[PDB]
Formats: C-alpha cells, structure tokens, sequence
C-alpha cells in the first residue's frame, strides 16, 4: 500500500492593533498679548507642528522601507544555501550517470 | 551560484554600512517623536493662549 | 534505542548505567570496544587506581591518548568533558575507575546523540539552567529530566533554525565590559535626551523610552518601555542596575565624545549589551507587542511564579515562541482573545470560536484537566488565566484528536495505569470499554 | 536670544540651549529641530 | 568509496558602526537686539538649519541610491560572463552529441 | 434502551457502535444530536 | 583603517614607520577584513578591545565562538617557540 502525503498547510498570522490613551489639556494660561498678536503667534506656532508632522511621516516610512530591504537581503541568503545544494546534487547526478 | 552568494552577501554589506541605513531612521524617528511631543505640548499652551 | 537510533547498550549508559565489561555474542566488551579494538602499541586499558591528567595543556601518558581516541576528541574538549561530568574537580586529574569512564561517557553521548560539540553541549546547560549540576552525583530521575531538557530544545532549535551559539547569546547572564560604539551613541543620546528630566513629573521609564529605542534599533517605543522595565527586575551585570541608576551615574560622571575611563563604567556596558539582548528576545520570539509588556509585568500569567523576575533562559523562550505560534494560529481573532487574556475574562466558548474548535471540545478537554494531577494543577480559577494552565488543557485537545477519541476517553487510559491500579484494579469490562 | 532673555528677566542663571544638537555620529540631521524646541522653551517660559 | 563534498558554508559581514564625538557649546554673545526682535532672528536662522538638513538628507539618499544602482551593473556584468561560458559547453555538448 | 449521547459520558457499548458506526467521537455526536433534535433537553435517547 | 594609519605598529609594521602599501601589506588588511567579517555581531566588541590593549584570550574566543582553553593553549605555544616576530605576553592580542 502507498500512502499520499497531507496537502500543503496554509500559514496564517496575527495582526493585533494597538491602542495607546488619549492625553488631557493642560491648564490655560492668560497672557499679555491681544486676541490678533497671539493667534498669530500660534498660528506660526502650530504651522511648525504640521512641519514636524511631515518629516516624522516621512522618516517612519524611510525607517519600513530600509527595514524591508534588510528584510529581503537576508531572506535572499537563505535560499542561496537552498540552490547551492541542488547543484551538488546535480553534479553528483553527472558522476552517477 | 557561489558568484550570486558573494553578490548577495555585497549588497547586504552595503545594506548595514551605508549612512542611510535602518539605523539611521531608528535614530531620526526616535529622537524626532521626542522632539514632536515635547513641542505639542508648548504648541497645544498658545492655542490656549 | 528507537529516539536517538542507537543500540540498547548505549541507551543502556544513558541510563545511569556503568560501562559493561561482558561480552556478549562473542564480540568483545563495551569496555573492549571502546578503549581497546585495536591494542594502543600491545598495552592493554585496564581500569585501577592510577591517575589520569586530563588538563588542557599537559602531554599524558597512553592512558589520556586511549580516552581521546574512545571518545573521539582532543585534549581541549576532554578537559570540558571534565567540567561538564565533575564541577568540583579542581585539578584534572581523575582516578581510572569504572564509575569515573562511565561518567566521561554518559557526558560524550549527550553530545553526540543531539549532533552537539562539547563547546556546544556546555553553553546549552547553562542555558538550560543545568549548568550546575554533576553528571558524577546525578539520580535517575534528574537524568531523565536532563535528556528530556535536551531533547525538547535541541529538536526546537531546528524548527526555528538557530545555532546554540545564537541561542547563548539571548541567554546569557555574563556581558562584556568593552565600550562599543554602538554604546556611545547609546550613552550620548540618553545624555543629550534626558537634560531637563523632573523625577516628580515623569516616569524614567517612559521618557527614556524614545532615546532608548533610537540607539537599539527598535521600531517602536512601546517595546523599549518593556526592555527597560524587564532590565529592572533582573538587575544585570556586575554592578545590579536599574535604570535609575543608570541615569545617574549617566547625569554626573559620563562626558560625551571623551575616551575618558569612567569609575564604573564597566558595569554601565554590561547594562546597555542587556538591552540589546532584550531587542533580540523580542524579535526572534516573535511575540506580540502588547503580549510582550504582558510578560515584563505579569509573568504570572505566562507560567512563572508569583512575585519572579520573568526569566529569559532556553526554557522561556521556548514558552514566548509556543505563545506566538499560538496567537498566529489565532488569526483575526487573535485581537480579541489576547484583550480578554488580559483580563480574566477568557472561557472555553470563546476560546473555541477562535481556535475553530467544538465548544464541548475545550469544556471536556478542562473539565479532565481539573480531575487529574498536574505538577502546575489546573483549577478553576486559572483555567484560562494562566499560560501553563492552557497549554495543559490544550495537550488533551492534540492526544484526542489524535486518538480520534473524547477528552475523557484519553482520561480512560489515564486510569488505566498500572500504579495507579494498586489501589484499585481495573476489571476486565473496564478495560473492554476503553478497547472499544 | 539666550542673552536677550537673561537681560530682560534678570535671571543670568537660566540656561535652554544645550550642546547637544549637533551629533558627529549622524551629521547632525536633528540639529535645526532640536533648536527650534529650545527657542520655544525659551519664548513659553518669556511669556509665562 | 565516494566522498560526498562539503555542505555549502553561510557567509556574513561585519556592521561595525562609527562614533564621533559630541561638541561644546561657543560662548554666548550679548547684542543690542531685545528678546522678540532676535527671536525672531534666531527662529529665521534655525528654520534655514531645517532646509539645510532637510536638503543634506535628500542627497546622501540619492547618493546610496546610485551607488546601489552602480552595484547592481558591476554584478550583472559578472554573472554576464559566466552564463556566455556555459552557453560554450551548450554548442560543445551539440558537437560531441 | 436508553442510550447517554452527553459529550462527558463514557456509556455502554450501544455508544462506542455509535461512534464506530459514525466514525466520531463523544463530542461531535453529541453536537449530532443537537442537529437532529434541539427539543432534547438531556443527552439520552431511545434505540429506536 | 584610520588605525592603520595611525598605529601601523598595532597591524604588524616597525614602530615609527609609515604604513606600507605593496602587494604584502595588502594581503594583511584583506585578511584582516575576512577576520571582522568572520566575528559577526561580535566583531564591534572586538575591535574596541583591539584599538585598547584590553582583548584578550576569552574574550576572542567568545567571538570566534571557540573554546576559552584552545586560544589559551595557542597562546602559550606561540610564545615557547622560536617565531621571527616574537609573540610576547604584551602583544599577545595587540599586534596583528
């Protein structure tokens, strides 16, 4: 009798988000200045935080995109040792025949 | 295909010792996200202002 | 015989059993045919009182150069063979006894039977948590529990396709002294980072968290928050610090960009190499990100004892991974078994929806966990709370379905047990029940 | 400003800009972020 | 008796990374301008230090980027030489089938 | 006869001909049951 | 490679003497390269313990992942006999 081998699994992985609290507003404080000089002091206060904004975006995808590269250039090395050995079974083929 | 081992191993050689690695954006967004809080925290006060 | 594919003579040693010295079909002795199938220049190896120098660097006599040649090794790995069989030699020499040979040899099986040097069989007792135990004033039970502790890693470290020497390096307690500069940009950002720090308005912990994950590598600063507070628990290295003595010797003695020696400097790299041992535990046990701040605060719920540092041995990291193959096996409902893990608010029936199992499955499964005698027994309270507690009840899942039986149709097996029939035997239908 | 700001307030002990802006290792890519902070510092605690 | 050849040996590198130490700060200089008018002139002086180093970013990224690409030629310009010899022994096999 | 069909009840012989009959375990016939008939209030059925 | 320019006495040169560049001192930094590249992770450990005179013999046999007792006895073997650059107890792990 010859048995089949069991069909090829599916892998299958977690995806679990997390969830950090929210922040509480700290105590307002009454200044000097009018109501036009200090929503102009932070309105260019908060244009700098938008600014901030963009390049903390833009470094977090830099930081999964070089972390992919390092993920593929090791992936890539380990199927080299895989190949490797198929051609020193291919070889010892080519002494058999 | 000893050639494509030494050619893989070059590129992740030059993966890890070039400025522009993974470790450089692991400093760049650590110490930015330190930067983008604590100047939220002085942005969020003048809108309070 | 049938695990390791040897004869019943070698499994005999493993045994805790003396080197034979009967022959057998007439083939020669164990005794022979290990020290004397060929005869070393026509002189016998008969065992006596005389003493054999078994140190690293000292030329012996023929009775040393017979103990390389039977066990296939060098005069290096023979005086490690030494200190894995006798801890307390303080010289080499040992006696030329029957039951000093045979303790050579149990030693050089439990390498070559897992495919181990004896480099590789010493750094995976420590990191077992054996590596004070003598093979020379061992039982039998502890022996057994010793090739069980070998055999369990050993075939789990091909499944994940490390080295022993990768596994030492996540299970060391021993750091390097050695300022690196992948610790000054460590030592400099810290520094830079933490200048106007209040104790009263801040956790350490928590502000640390951003410049400690720049210098690590770590993608996220909910991970460097957990390195920093496992680091408290253990206290590593020489000079036992916690992150709160780390700052300040950091805030007034460390200057950045001098190569200046610092007074304990020495014990500050042994604290930064233990944190880049905690950024590979958590990458390589590829264990959730909540799941993992779970383990740095609560080890109780993953198995340790109550009020314990959570470990980081080869015993552990077994654990971390069985616990992250099993939230991956999960799926999308992995989210919402981990939130009511965290909680005590975890049953069969919703544990049963997610692994796609009956609901009666798992409720027999811990019902017969219950009713029998675990070394960490399950109760009620801890069905699903604790980590040990669910991996048990979880086994009864994997005999059953592999039997093609009921929880309690493997529990009538249990009771089938000859020791357990001393105090009540078994009649002959109960035995026709459980062959049907 | 530091300077400015110590005149103003007669405080010639209060100190935000710290040397530690400009890191060798990393060129100093941060170097112009972390002094933007240290002159909001210093402009919040002038108008407190 | 044959002997089988060796298993293929993994290759690694070494990623030994730099440390140049940090610097002090100059000594400070009291001008003539009051607190929001060199503010102001600091704040524009530091938001040039921005573009600067924004601007330094974006080249030694495009600088890693070229030297990748002049990797990826002087390696396929390699392997162009060993596939052109095989492909001898290919028409060499013809001759001697 | 009757015959238990809980999935906690190592029952007679009736129950393992069940199985081996069914090629299930006491889990999945019990579940069998619920299909079959879900006014049952117990496990034990009639050999009917 | 600035430790070659500026110690050439640490990778093997006469002391004082400028850094040579000729087909046998560039074997010398080849096969120093394929030292460091064969420590792995370890190799920054190393190499920090190189430019200081603190490396020694357990140390490196952390990173070539030998054991401590073999570059021991390699050690003691290589100052008893008569090599033409002497290896003493000073530059036993501080001289390429």
């Amino acid at each position: 009798i010859y048995a089949t081998p069991a069909d090829p699994k599916a892998l299958l992985s977690a995806a679990v988000a997390t969830s950090q609290g929210g922040g509480k507003l700290p105590e307002s404080f009454m200044s000097l200045w009018r109501f036009p000089h200090m929503l102009e002091n932070a309105r260019g206060m908060v244009s700098q935080l938008t600014q901030f904004g963009s390049t903390l975006q833009n470094i977090i995808e830099r930081q999964d995109a070089e972390a992919l590269n390092a993920l593929l250039q090791n992936q890539a090395a380990e199927l080299i040792l895989t190949n490797l050995s198929i051609q020193d079974k291919t070889i010892e083929e080519l002494d058999a025949e | 295909l000893k050639t494509q081992q030494e050619q893989t191993q070059s590129q992740l050689a030059f993966l890890q010792r070039k400025f522009s690695n993974q470790a450089l954006y692991n400093w760049l967004r650590g110490r930015l996200a330190a930067i983008y809080f604590q100047f939220y925290d002085l942005a969020v006060a003048r809108c309070l202002m | 015989m049938q695990r390791y594919a040897i004869h019943a003579e070698t499994a005999l040693i493993l045994c805790n059993a003396p080197i034979s010295q009967r022959s057998y079909d007439n083939q020669p002795s164990q005794f022979d045919r290990l020290f004397n199938t060929p005869l070393l220049n026509g002189q016998y190896f008969s065992t006596g009182d005389e003493e054999i120098d078994l140190n690293s660097g000292s030329t012996g006599d023929w009775r040393k150069t017979i103990l390389k040649r039977a066990f296939n090794i060098d005069d290096v790995s023979l005086f490690r063979l030494l200190k894995i069989t006798d801890h307390d030699n303080k010289d080499g020499k040992i006696k030329n006894n029957l039951k000093n040979l045979s303790n050579l040899y149990i030693g050089k099986l439990l390498a070559d039977i897992h495919q181990l040097t004896i480099d590789e069989l010493d750094l995976l007792l420590i990191a077992v948590g054996e590596g004070k135990t003598n093979l020379s004033a061992i039982s039998d039970k502890q022996l057994a529990t010793l090739i069980r502790k070998l055999n369990t890693i050993t075939s789990w470290l091909h499944t994940q396709k490390w080295s022993v020497f990768q596994l030492f390096i996540m299970t060391s307690t021993s750091y390097n002294k050695t300022l690196t500069p992948e610790i000054k940009n460590l030592l400099d950002t810290v520094y830079h980072g933490l200048q106007g720090f209040d104790k009263d308005k801040a956790d350490l912990l928590h502000v640390m968290a951003p410049y400690i994950a720049a210098t690590l590598q770590l993608s996220s600063e909910n991970v460097a928050h957990s390195v920093l507070l496992w680091a408290d628990k253990l206290q590593p290295g020489d000079g036992a610090m916690t992150a709160e003595k780390f700052w300040d010797w950091l805030n007034t003695k460390y200057t950045p960009g001098s190569s200046e020696a610092v007074e304990t400097q020495e014990h500050i790299v042994q604290y930064c190499q233990a944190l880049a041992q905690l950024e590979m535990v958590y990458h390589s046990t590829g264990i959730n990100e909540n799941a993992f701040r779970l383990f740095v605060t609560k080890p109780e719920m993953f198995g340790a004892a109550t009020g314990a540092a959570p470990a980081h041995d080869a015993l552990s990291l077994i654990m971390l991974t069985r616990f992250a193959d099993w939230v991956n096996a999960l799926g999308e409902k992995a989210s919402s078994v981990l939130a009511a893990f965290e909680a005590n608010s975890l049953t069969a029936e919703q544990l049963a929806d997610a692994m796609n199992l009956d609901a009666n499955l798992l409720l027999q499964a811990s019902i017969q966990a219950q009713n029998h005698q675990h070394l960490p027994p399950v109760t009620p309270e801890n069905a699903f709370s604790c980590w040990t507690s669910i991996n048990t009840i979880l086994q009864w899942v994997n005999v059953a379905q592999q039997l093609n039986v009921a929880p309690q149709g493997v529990s009538a097996l249990v009771g089938l047990d000859y020791i357990q029939s001393m105090k009540e035997t078994p009649t002959y239908a109960q035995w026709e029940n459980a062959a049907g | 400003a530091e300077q400015a700001y110590r005149w103003e307030l007669n405080d010639d002990s209060a100190r935000f800009i710290k040397p530690g802006a400009w890191q060798g290792t990393y060129a100093g890519l941060l170097a112009g972020e972390t002094l933007m902070l240290s002159l909001a510092q210093m402009e919040d605690a002038h108008l407190k």
